[PDB]
């Protein structure tokens, strides 16, 4: 049970929706959340998530994706 | 697409939460149990916190 936090470039609601769906596609993701005062962080929660593959996918499709944190939960 | 369905959750003017589920799976969303049928549709649709559940196959987003 890991929780992964990702800064993603998603300036409008259409990109927040694309990023949410894109993270969800990745093996082990149970939930994805939008957080931060600037609506620019994904909190990805699941089991067995490959966080390098997760950030690479969001980076490829959103331009910017920074892995801020991985944590057990 | 490691799971068939994406359940979207609309509360307070935005979808800020989405959950995965296979068809005919029961997931938990916060304290609530949600059943997701063979068409990726979630039951109940309105959670007790008045948030609104929506679903479809993953590729349709």
């Amino acid at each position: 049970r890991t929780k992964i936090v990702v800064k993603v470039h998603m300036p409008c609601g259409k990109s927040r929706a694309k990023a949410l769906a894109l993270a969800a596609s990745v093996n082990g993701v149970d939930s994805v959340e939008i957080t931060g005062e600037d609506k620019d962080r994904l909190v990805v929660v699941g089991r067995g998530i490959d966080p390098v593959r997760l950030v690479a996918l969001l980076r490829e499709k959103c331009g910017l994706a920074e892995l801020l944190m991985v944590e057990l939960v | 697409a490691w799971k068939d369905c994406i359940i979207q959750r609309y509360k307070d003017g935005d979808v800020n939460n989405i959950y995965t589920a296979n068809r005919n799976e029961e997931i938990t969303i916060e304290e609530y149990k949600v059943f997701v049928n063979e068409a990726c549709h979630p039951y109940p649709v309105i959670l007790p916190d008045r948030s609104v559940l929506s679903g479809d196959f993953t590729s349709a987003y």
